[PDB]
Order: structure tokens, then C-alpha cells, then sequence
């Protein structure tokens, strides 16, 4: 495969993502970690897609919603930050304010 | 030019006045006074006040009153007070406590804390600073566990064990001159301060004191070795020659004695009750009226910390396993069972309420978890105000009163019952430069970066192969002060002074910095700060009511706690 | 032909503890208000003193239970136990500070006994 | 009182006559005797024995017959015997095997196993023991390989590399003086004991003896660098001078002599027979010959143990990537596949049965599983019990014989082989103390603690942040014993004698204790524990059919394995 | 996310489980660390969800029973313990004999 | 569980798979470590079902074809390898070519 360190430490990400989405389908209301993960997962699969950084910092923004998470959770959050391959190379994806 | 309070508090952190929520508790901290000149406030990056010929001085050598760091605007929790202040230090220790930069143009600058060319910074506003937990009940059983310990803010392990040998995993027990020189060089790879106990037991001194000489930090007597009249009589006469602690689990059984025995056998030297409470060890069921008594430094561990209604439950297969136990053995269970009561754990809350029990501890891996000491202290601190109410001693709102109480039990008070409070325990000038950074939404929870001898050792920090360090997995990771062979300056082995006397650390090629283990024998309950309160604790042998001054203590177990499902994966 | 890892086939028979010793049976009672707990190796003179018992009974001997296990005495509790002889040299030191020495002297053992209290010296 | 056996045996672990299941293979082995007093029986924990002034002694000092540690209730597993016993531990060594106490109060206490003040204990009640593995043949190609060969109880490796060379891929060889040092220096790393080989290669004495002075414990003579006559000249005179031992991967091609060519260059003297079968070299098709030979110390590698269904597949590819051969040169394919016979591998099994090939090793990452020498040692000992029956030699139902035997392939006899065995390779009195224990359900596949010189270097443990070690995640992990400076005291570093005569250690700055390389040119095939059978083995050039005393040995290959998917997860 | 030590190692037996139920629903019978980390993470998710210990004591002897693992597996289980933050924190969860 | 250090790494293989796994589901051409994934964990499993060396050696040719990768990934994977615990122990199972 060639794994490198980046792409072993990511793969827990996508691990605490999956997690994350069992827990919201039986109900939960998210934790922090959790929505972190959610959120960072689904960016780093939109630039394996081929979206664009400019969509993902809007799109990251709809992701979860206040009524997905406990109280305080989205307070919690400024912003969240993740890096991955797009069609044209690593880039930073930096979502603001991502649950209202 | 005038800021409103909002904006000022968003730019350089909170003012006088000003309080800061902990974690999701209820708690309140104010900050009590300001150390700044407001204007001259020292900030670093791009455009910031700390550059040469400005907030930074440019003239001055290393030596001339410039600090290797400066930490800037730090809101200090503390038992010395809890207020606004820089922080600088300077060959590992903390220096000065005040306002620093650059005398040349600003005014109010403390003489010693002058940002120069030598001076690192770190950005401290916005950010709770603590010194480091004292952690004085450890087992040395996986190395694992001292992540674990950094992720939650502590520096300093104190206890024994030799790694998963069933003794270790019983008692925090470094037995005999070997295993214990086996342990100070296992020690030189550890990226936290260490201390070693000994066995203490024996009805001879030599045995007992020849684990001093050869490099222990104090002794553990303990029921699983015999926490026998002779073993405690024999242990105190050699702490008391070799100015030393002892820790005491006592016997639970009550075979040799009971509670008014085993006091008889210390006969009013200073000792420090572990697990005073009793589900950790001691006495059924009364052990801990020890915490009454003016000689007795009492702790507590952390899985009856605080009382919640799952806590009984999971206690005895816990203890079956750390003692060795088996479950076909009836007077095995009656044993384990004669440990964990509702009534004492309730009362135990109190007790920390009250400043009556004053130190807390984890006894990690063996009926104890090693990342949650401050956690469970500040779950205490909340559980009683929403119970108990605000102390009679506090004002203006704030739980100022009783967060120094509680940040007393896991810093300064530890480090006074070890002898090692000239060195670690509070962010006060003099003492090792070990200090926690925590965002206060964090606070008591996880650890933003942890300083061990002014170098980060530990730190939450993201992705190595980022423009940055922000971007995800943020996880818990090992700085460069536990790399290499900086790993031997950032961090403090503690020894008896007749170790030291005999050059142990030359005769095992120790290479870490030695702290001297003193002024243990003269101390005692008054000198635990916050939490100095002697008073007779009446324990119902029937029913294990605990009364103090006439008065039944119990409170209720609570279903929920903060500090917990909002933050952990798992 | 059910296989279960590292299971035992034991041997016939049984296994007779501490065998060729003399046994005593004495009455104890924990006149006390906590329990009390005794375990198989504790030299039987030394054990807290709330417990009665003819103290000269229990001169260099112990328990004659499985090695690792004890006798519970709750608060008022009489029970009888089985005493056996202490082997090896016979020798006691520490615990209670009551032989520190050979379990042959009787009177010195009983005398530390009963000028600190320990119940049943006559 | 008496005791039922089912309750003696849960609660003390079996005695005389008890058998024990080997994991879930059909195994049964059987204590021959017990050492233990009834009645007197050393156990630690709450309430228990080993305790101050009770069967812990509070009078002496540790150099007074007081153990540093005591492993109690151990059922022994070891070509001296299956039997129960303590295990008494001092200064890194064996030091008493009997029974362990105190004698004040206990009789048939072992005089020097006395538990005092300097003892710490590990319960081995349930646990059967063994001498930690001895790989002799190990490449050092990749260092995540040590934790690998920890987990299945190898505690030594013997054999050579540099990293992923290909050399080092190829052979296990480190060559020359340089890379000799670096490798040293690499080894103080490396939480295992070790020794590396040198090349044995050359037609002058020169370049090969100056490798035995840098620091080499022995040579490899490999047919990848040219197992010609005058290299395995050269290399056995440079040996007999050194005393050294040389390994040989013999002339597969028969490129410059046949198996009795090879045989003639050795002239009688003293030589390891690396991979014996063949598949992992030697000459085609009958170097298996060598195992009858009274010179040859007959070792195989693990990939061909035992003959299964799916071991004829693998290797092709194998083999391919090891050597380094190109699938689109006839003359490369017709080599590998002429290292490859279900013939010889079928009666490998058998010779082993027979005690004609002595030794196991892996041939760790070149043609071997680092982790699975233990493993496939017991599967084959099962395999054959299934196929041939109990062996002759066997009474009252048990398989001691052949557990005797067997164990013997990866202890003792390497250990004998390259002249280490003053040291290590058995549980014996004098000897490092390099223990394994495992629970019986998981023996030969998981070892539960792995103590290395006194001190437990890995276990299977749990959860780091829980209240007791126990919850899991349950995995292999490195403990104290590797950690800081204590892992150059858990660990030895094998040179040889002229290395250590010149200063070698102190030259690199080696803080390891060195073990010194010794009577290994004096022994033959006799000295082979359990597995010292000479005879004359008839391999027919054309079928590969092998015979000895006119019999043809043949076997058929298993489906299905013991020690396997029961317990692996991938 | 902030993820800690404990929180790192446990997402691991959470994959372990994943890992084993795939295994269960293709007809496998479960070996040994498969049955282990199926109840494991049985007791984890129960923590989550806010069942009592009490409650995943008991209820973790009812997820896997002897038909649905290899013989002798059983008897290799004397108990399963795991630890995970409840709403009133960190606690322990002992299963005994999980699998009769 | 007992896990040992193989086990813990293999783990993170089936991880890759799962993820590689999704990334097809949602019609994506995968690139080399997401093939090289899919087919080890594909390999692994059929050990574990109990198939032969021989049967996975065959059968690891058929699990993905070249109109389900990127260019150049068939030509850039000459064999994949993979050893996991089959009925009778450890094995090797060599893929040569397994994308044409
Ligand atoms: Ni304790
Ligand atoms: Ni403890
Ligand atoms: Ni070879
Ligand atoms: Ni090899």
C-alpha cells in the first residue's frame, strides 16, 4: 500500500467517523469528539471526490446541525480543520463556525 | 482609548473581575488581581508587541535579567491565589510571576522578566494555568500509564511496583535494594518526575532501611504485606532517621488490631493515610476517622471519587482483582464486601468539601484510574456545590473558595506530604517550571500542553504532515522534552538524602535531575493547605454512619456528572 | 472428546495440608464490635487482642486451614477453629511484638500479652 | 483437613500426577513432582501467606538468603524435568528452584529462597513456565520483528542483518568489522538478547577472523555469498580457533560439490545445519543426510512445521523473493523449485519425532515466521502423537517424553549449539533469568508475561487508563523491563572472547551485559537434549524418498491445526 | 477531537468487533478474540447509550451464546471486562461466563 | 482479546479496505493503496472462511478488474501478498498480475 505516517493517523478518522454515524442512527444526540470526527471524515472523503476547498469550507457548514449534538457542542466548536489529496495536490480545508 | 470588557477579555484574557466557567461545571473562577499595565500587555506574532526594540529588549545578555520563556497572559489557578499574571522562567525553574517584556518603554515590567533575544514565548491568554498534579499513589505497572497521566495534566509520580508482577499490581511496592535500582534506571526513560517507595515492612531496621540507601523516596506499608504493629513501628523509626514518607493501607481485616491499634503503633509520628475513605484499603469500617487526626495527611483514590449511582457496583470484581482474590473463597468475598460502603463513600465527599480529607490521588491500575485524578477533583468540587450549596466563605458570586480547596488536594498538598514541595506543587517563584496549559472549555479534562521543566513534554496538538499544527487527528503526543536526551533536563527523579549522600545517581549513570526527599517528619495536618481541619470523625460500627460534630454526613449519589459524555469517545 | 484448552485432568485422591502435626481445637470469640479476620499463617498468640481465647493455646501454632485462607469472626461471634504446630525452626518476629523469638518461652510470650491487654492469658 | 484435588489444584495449581492440556491440542503433560510443602504453600494478596512476619521473614537483609523476586506455584516445563516448584530470583538470575518462604514458621524452605523485605513475587499458580525461546536463526531485517518474537516467548536471537539489504534479506549475515559495530551499537536498542554472525566467506583466514574480533559471536555460511569448499574451510578454522559456532546454508546448486563434497570441506568438525529439510537451503535434493551425521547440530526453520495441505504452495513465491531470482530466468525457477519436495518436508516431521533433527528456529522475514517457533513446535509434537501414537518411551497416559523432547528443540539445544548455555536456554539454578509464563489455554501461542533477567520486559495486559490492568483491550505490550537504561541490564549481548578481550564494549560504549561465546567446538550431535540420535539417513536422488534403518519415513499433510484459528484474529 | 490514550486504543476494539460481526453474519462460528470483542464493544456502546453497569453486567451474558462460537471458546471466557464513560463517568463493566 | 503485534496490524488493512470499499459504492475509479487494500483484506477473510492458498493465489485475479482503478494502477501492482491464519496455520498467499 506505502502507507506513509499521514495516511496510518488517518485512517482513525475515518474510523471515529463510522463510530460517530452508528451512534447518530440509533438516536444519540452527538458529543464532541464525535461531531469533530463527523465533520473532518466528510471533508477529507469530499476532496477524495474532487470537490473543490471553496465548496467544502460551505458545505462543511451543513453537515450537523444544533438539534445532532448535546448542549454546549456547538459552541465548543470554532471551527474545524482537515487536510487531504485533492485532484491537484494536499490542501487545507478550514470550515468556520460549522454547527450554528 | 477605552475597550469594553468583552473585547478585552477575547484579546488578552480575562480581568479583575471577571469570571470563567470550568469545563460544563457550575463552577466559577474570578480573577482576583492583575498583574498587567493596560496597554502595555505583552502579546507575540505577526505585527505583536514582543519585537526588538519594542515589547522585546535587544540589548540584554541571557544573564542580564532575560527569561529563556515567557508565558503570556496567564490566568492562574493556584493555591496561592487564582489572578492574572505573565509567567517567566529561566533555567527550567520559574523565575518571576508578574509582567513581563521590555523596560526600555514599558512601564510596570518585573526587573527579572525581560523578553529578549534568548526568550521563547507561549501564548498564554485565554488559557487556565495550573502547576502539574502530584500524583503520590502509583502503581508502576504498565509504561503505558504515564500518557495516560500527562493527558490529564499530571507531572509527578510517586508509588512503587516493578511493572504487571502481582505484587505491584497489589501494592505501590518497589521491593529490596535491587528492584529499586532496577527501577531508578528503568526511571531515566519515564517523561514525568518519579519517586520510589519501598516495602515497608519488616520487624528488623536494616531490611527495611537499606531500600532508603539504595535510592527509595519513602516507604508503603501495606496489608497485603502485613500492615502489622511491628511492620508500621518499624517503618516510622526508619522515615523518621531518614526524613522520608510513609504511606499506610492498614489492616482491614483487623486481624493484628483495630483502627485504635494500628494509631497506637504510629504513636503520633506523621503518616500519610492512603484511600482514607477505605474501598482502597483499610480498617473495616471505620479507617477513615484517620482523617481526623493531627498526624495523619489524608488521601483519597479516585474510582469513589465522587459519589455516583454506579459506583458501588463496580467495585467488587475491581478489588477481587487487585488483591489476588478468589470468588470460591468466602472469606475472600466477606473481605472485598467489608470494604465498599454507601455510606462511607457519601461521606467522603463531604469530607473533601469540608477540607477535612486534603489531598486526592489515583492508585492507578489497581483499584485507581491513572488519567483522572484532577478530573474526579473538580466532579467533586461540583457534585457538592450543586448539593451543599456555595461555601459560607465565598463572595461575589465565585467559587474561588472552594477551587483553591479542591486545586490544593492534587497539587501543593501531595508534594508537602512527600517533602517535595521546594520543588513541584504550585506555580510559585523558586519551583520547577512544570505547568498545564488547559482551554478552559478543557479545563480539568484535557490537557492543552503540559511544560516539564519549561520544554513542552506533552501536548494536544494535529496532523505532523500539515501546513500547520490545528488540522485533524488532534490527539494527546509526546514534545520534544521527552526526546532524546532532553528527556534527562525536563524531568526529576526523587531520592532520600542518604541515597544522594552515597552517589546512587553516579553508581547507576542516572542522568535525569535528583530532587532531595525532605522536611516529611514535621509536618502534619495543619499544613495542608485549604484543608488543615482536625476534628473527631465518629463511625457507627453497625451502621457506618459518619459523624462530625454531632452531625450524620451523607449526601445522595448522582446519575449524571459533567466532565464526561460531552467530551470522551469512549 | 470435547476439547477445552489447557484443562486439567486431576489426579485421584486427596491432599492431606500440614499432615504429621499436632492439631488443637480451642473456642474464640471476638468480643469486639468490628469483625475480625484471621489468616492461615498468622501466629495464632498474636491476633488482635479483642479476641478471647486461652492465649496459651495459641503459642506457636496456627491455623490449620488451606494455606491463603482465614476465619471470619463478626462482631460477638464464638467460633471453634483447629489450631496446628508452626513448623521450620519455630521461631516468630515482628507481628504483634509478642515472641521475637522461639515459641518455646511460654512465660515471656503470655507475660507481653498480658501486660498489654491481649485477652485470655490466665 | 484434606483438600479435594479438582480444589487443590484451581487454587494452587496441579500437583504430583495432574495433567494439564496444551492449549487445544491433544497434549497432556504430567507433574512428576512437587517441591512444595502441603499446607505451606506461598501465595501473596490480601489476607494471604506472603506476608511480614508470617511466610515473608522481617529479619534479614537482602544479601542474607532473601530473593530480589519469587515466582510461586510454577509448573515447569524444561528438558530437566515437568514439575512444581517455586522459582527463586536474585541479581538477574536463577538462583533457587524448591520451595519459597519464610523459615521461621515453615518447613522445607529452600535456604536461599527466603521471601523477605527486598522481595517482590509473581503468582504463577495456573501458569505453566518455560526458558525463553532461543532463536538461532534470525535475520535482522525490520526491528518490529523483537515484539513479534516476544509474544510467542523467544527471549534470544542469534543471526545477523543490517536492515532490509538484501543481503541481510538473503542471509543472516552482518559483514565486516563496521557493520558489525553499527549493529552492536543498534543492538542497545533492541529489548532481547542477541548475538550476531559474521560472513563466512573468504579464501584468506584474515578477512573473516577480524569480524570475530570486532564483536561477532559466529559465522553464516551462505550459499548466496558461495558455499564453496574453501569458504566453509576457512570459516571452521577461524571457528575452532574462536570458539565460535559457524552455521551453514549449504551449495543447493551443487554448483562446486555435492552434499559429500561439502561434508569433506567440513572434515569433522563441528557445525549448525541451518534449515536441515532443505526448502530454506542446501543441496538438492538430499541435504537433510546432514541430520545423521555425529558432528552436525540439525536445525530447521519454521515455514515447513509441520507438513499441512497448503505448506507446498506458499513457497515458490517465497523463496523467489528471499534469494532475490527473476521469474523470467528458467535456471532461478528450476533452483527454487528444486528446493521444494513434500517428500523430505513429510519426513522431516518424522525425524523430529525421532530426535534426528535437534533444533527449531524461524528464519525470521527470509524464509520464516518470527513469531512461530514456539507455535510450530507443539503443532508438530501433536501432529505426530495423532499420526504415530504415543511414543514408547510415554507412561500413565501423558506425553512427557515427547514434551521433553520437544521443548529441548528451541531452549536448550540452540543454546548448546552456539555456546550460550552457560547462560541461557534452561530453567536452571545459575542461569539468566529469562522466563516465560503462560496460561495453559494459551500455551505455545501467547505468552502472558515474558521476564527478561529478573525484570518483565512484555506481557498481555489491558487498558492503561482502567482501575486494574485487566479490562481491555487485551495486547501485547512492552513493559519496564525495556525501558530507559533498565533495558541494558534485562538484556546480554553475546561476543565472543576475543571481542570481549580487546575491549569491544567499551570501544562502542556498550552498556548491555556481555555474555561471552564459549565451548562450542568440543560438542556433537551426543550433546543434543532429548534429540541426540546419529544414523545413517538414504535420500533417493530420483524420488526424494527418504529411509532410515531401511524404513521409508512418510507422513501425510493436515487440513487442519491446533493452535490456530481458535485464537488469531487475522 | 483531542483524543486521549484510552480513547485511541479503544477505537481499535470497536474495529475488532466491526471486524467480527462481519465474520458472524457470512456464517462464521466466532473464534476466541472475535467473541471477546464483540462483547466488549457491546459494553462500550451500552455505556454510550446510558444503560446502567448493573444492566450491561447482565445483559452482556445474552449477546453471544455457545452456538455461535467454536468449541471450546466457551469455557476459554471466565469473564469480560471493559471500561467507558457513562453519563456519570468512567466505570467498569465484569461479565461473568459471558458465553455458557 | 491477547492481541499480538501482527493482529493489531492487520486490523488496519480491513480499515482500508472498508474505506476503499465506500469509495467504489459511491462510484469512484480507485487508486493503488485502495486496490491494494481491497484485495489483501479480500485474501485475509479467505483464509479465514477456510478456502486454500491455492483457491486465493486464483481467486485474488477476479476481485477487481482495470475499468474499476485509474490509469496505470493495474500496471503499477505486479503481485499483492498476504499471509493470515487458514485452518492449517500460517500461509503466504502470493496474487501475481491481479488486475490485467
Ligand atoms: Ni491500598
Ligand atoms: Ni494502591
Ligand atoms: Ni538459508
Ligand atoms: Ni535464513
Amino acid at each position: 500500500m506505502h502507507l506513509n505516517p499521514a495516511e496510518k493517523e488517518k485512517l482513525q478518522i475515518f474510523l471515529a467517523s463510522e463510530l460517530a454515524l452508528k451512534r447518530k442512527a440509533r438516536g444519540l444526540k452527538l458529543n464532541y469528539p464525535e461531531a469533530v470526527a463527523i465533520i473532518t471524515s466528510f471533508i477529507m472523503e469530499g476532496a477524495r471526490d474532487g470537490k473543490t476547498v471553496a465548496m467544502l469550507m460551505e458545505e462543511g457548514k451543513h453537515v450537523l446541525t444544533r438539534d445532532d449534538v448535546m448542549e454546549g457542542v456547538p459552541e465548543m466548536i470554532d471551527d474545524i480543520q482537515a487536510e487531504a489529496t485533492f485532484p491537484d495536490g494536499t490542501k487545507l480545508v478550514t470550515v468556520h463556525n460549522p454547527i450554528s | 482609548m477605552k475597550i469594553n470588557r468583552q473585547q478585552y477579555a477575547e484579546s488578552y484574557g480575562p480581568t479583575v473581575g471577571d469570571q470563567v466557567r470550568l469545563a460544563d461545571t457550575d463552577l466559577w473562577i474570578e480573577v482576583e488581581k492583575d498583574y498587567t499595565t493596560y496597554g502595555d500587555e505583552a502579546n507575540f506574532g505577526g505585527g505583536k508587541v514582543l519585537r526588538e526594540g519594542m515589547g522585546e529588549n535587544g540589548t540584554y545578555t541571557r544573564t542580564e535579567n532575560v527569561l529563556d520563556l515567557l508565558l503570556t497572559n496567564a490566568l492562574i489557578l493556584d493555591y496561592t491565589g487564582i489572578y492574572k499574571a505573565d509567567i517567566g522562567v529561566k533555567d527550567g525553574y520559574i523565575v518571576g510571576i508578574g509582567k513581563g517584556g521590555n523596560p526600555d518603554i514599558m512601564d510596570g515590567v518585573t526587573p527579572n522578566m525581560i523578553v529578549g533575544t534568548a526568550t521563547e514565548v507561549i501564548a498564554a491568554e485565554g488559557k487556565i494555568v495550573t502547576a502539574g498534579g502530584i500524583d503520590t499513589h502509583v502503581h508502576f505497572i504498565n509504561p503505558d500509564q504515564v500518557d495516560v497521566a500527562l493527558a490529564n495534566g499530571i507531572t509527578t509520580l510517586f508509588g512503587g511496583g516493578t511493572g504487571p508482577a502481582e505484587g505491584s499490581k497489589a501494592t505501590t511496592v518497589t521491593p529490596g535494594p535491587w528492584n529499586i535500582e532496577k527501577m531508578l534506571k528503568s526511571t531515566e526513560g519515564l517523561p514525568i518526575n518519579v519517586g520510589i517507595l519501598g516495602k515497608g515492612h519488616g520487624s528488623s531496621i536494616a531490611p527495611i532501611m537499606e531500600q532508603i540507601d539504595a535510592g527509595a523516596a519513602g516507604l508503603k506499608i501495606h496489608e497485603d504485606w502485613g500492615a502489622t504493629p511491628a511492620s508500621i513501628d518499624r517503618s516510622l523509626t526508619v522515615a523518621d532517621e531518614a526524613d522520608v514518607q510513609v504511606a499506610i493501607h492498614s489492616d482491614t481485616l483487623n486481624e493484628a488490631g483495630f483502627l485504635e491499634d494500628t494509631l497506637r503503633a504510629i504513636n503520633g509520628r506523621v503518616i500519610h493515610s492512603f484511600h482514607v475513605e477505605g474501598a482502597g484499603g483499610g480498617h473495616a469500617p471505620d479507617i477513615m476517622a484517620m482523617a481526623g487526626h493531627p498526624n495523619v495527611l489524608p488521601s483519597s483514590t479516585n474510582p469513589t471519587r465522587p459519589f455516583t449511582v454506579n459506583t458501588i457496583d463496580e467495585h467488587l470484581d475491581m478489588l477481587m482483582v487487585c488483591h489476588h482474590l478468589k470468588q470460591n473463597i468466602p472469606e475472600d468475598v466477606a473481605f472485598a464486601d467489608s470494604r465498599i460502603r454507601p455510606e462511607t463513600i457519601a461521606a467522603e465527599d463531604i469530607l473533601h468539601d469540608l477540607g477535612i480529607i486534603s489531598m486526592m490521588s489515583t492508585d492507578a491500575l489497581a483499584m485507581g484510574r491513572a488519567g483522572e485524578m484532577v478530573l474526579r477533583t473538580w466532579q467533586t468540587a461540583d457534585k457538592m456545590k450543586k448539593q451543599r450549596g456555595p461555601l459560607a466563605e465565598e463572595k461575589n458570586g465565585s467559587d474561588n473558595f472552594r477551587a483553591k480547596r479542591y486545586v490544593s488536594k492534587y497539587t501543593i498538598n501531595p508534594a508537602i506530604a512527600q517533602g517535595i514541595a521546594h520543588e513541584v506543587g504550585s506555580i510559585e517563584e523558586g519551583k520547577f517550571a512544570d505547568l498545564v496549559l488547559w482551554e478552559p472549555k478543557f479545563f480539568g479534562v484535557k490537557a492543552d500542553r503540559v511544560i516539564k521543566g519549561g520544554i513542552i513534554a506533552y501536548a494536544q496538538i494535529g496532523d505532523p504532515s500539515a501546513s500547520i499544527p490545528t488540522p485533524q487527528p488532534v490527539m494527546g503526543r509526546r514534545m520534544y522534552g521527552t526526546v532524546g536526551d532532553l528527556i534527562h533536563d525536563t524531568n526529576i527523579t526523587f531520592m532520600s538524602k542518604s541515597s544522594i549522600q552515597q552517589g546512587v545517581p553516579a553508581k547507576l549513570g542516572l542522568k535525569r535531575r535528583i530532587g532531595t526527599v525532605k522536611n516529611c517528619r514535621n509536618i502534619g495536618k495543619k499544613d495542608m493547605k485549604w484543608n488543615d481541619v482536625t476534628t473527631d470523625i465518629d463511625i457507627n460500627p453497625e451502621t457506618y454512619e459518619v459523624k462530625v460534630d454531632g452531625e450524620v454526613l451523607t449526601c445522595e449519589p448522582v446519575k449524571e456528572l459533567p466532565m464526561a459524555q460531552r467530551y470522551f469517545l469512549f | 472428546n470435547y476439547i477445552v484448552p489447557g484443562e486439567y485432568r486431576v489426579a485421584e485422591g486427596e491432599i492431606e495440608i500440614n499432615a504429621g502435626r499436632e492439631k488443637t481445637t480451642i473456642r474464640v470469640s471476638n468480643t469486639g464490635d468490628r469483625p475480625i479476620q484471621v489468616g492461615s499463617h498468622i501466629h495464632f498468640v498474636e491476633v488482635n487482642k479483642e479476641l478471647l481465647f486461652d492465649r496459651a493455646e495459641g503459642i506457636g501454632r496456627r491455623l490449620n486451614i488451606p494455606s491463603g485462607t482465614a476465619a471470619r469472626f463478626e462482631p460477638g461471634e464464638e467460633m471453634e477453629v483447629e489450631l496446628t504446630e508452626l513448623g521450620g525452626n519455630r521461631e516468630v518476629f515482628g507481628i504483634s511484638d509478642l515472641t521475637n523469638g522461639s515459641v518455646d518461652n511460654k512465660e515471656l510470650i503470655l507475660q507481653r500479652a498480658k501486660e498489654l491487654g491481649y485477652k485470655g492469658v490466665e
